[PDB]
């Protein structure tokens, strides 16, 4: 070391990343025949 | 109902069983090779429920009347 600083450092980092993707497709054909 | 039952894909479900409750429909379902037959419940013909329980997404089905109606070839094609 040629130069510096005496002291303290406090570093706190929080990262939260959430992603949620939902895609629901439907097709139906439903039929009756009764007597 | 007294249906053919095959909860697992069976291309010719011949497994007739004496679930012999009288008044109620059976299920037939064809999902290509994924063909299923059940001692189903009457008062039903909901595609979403069939897809749920049988875990199938392209299936074709009939809630055929009363007893022994549900042998595997009743669905053509």
């Amino acid at each position: 070391i040629t130069s510096g600083s005496m002291g303290g450092i406090y570093e706190y980092i929080l990262v939260i990343d959430k992603a949620k993707m939902e895609s629901l497709g439907i097709t139906s054909r439903d039929i009756t025949t009764c007597f | 109902l007294q249906c053919y039952n095959c909860p697992n894909p069976t291309a010719d479900c011949k497994t007739a069983v004496n679930c012999s409750s009288d008044f109620d429909a059976c299920l037939i379902t064809k999902a290509g090779l994924q063909v299923y037959n059940k001692c189903w419940k009457f008062e039903h013909c909901n595609f979403n429920d069939v897809t749920t329980r049988l875990r199938e997404n392209e299936l074709t089905y009939y809630c055929c009347k009363k007893d022994l109606c549900n042998f595997n070839e009743q669905l053509e094609n």
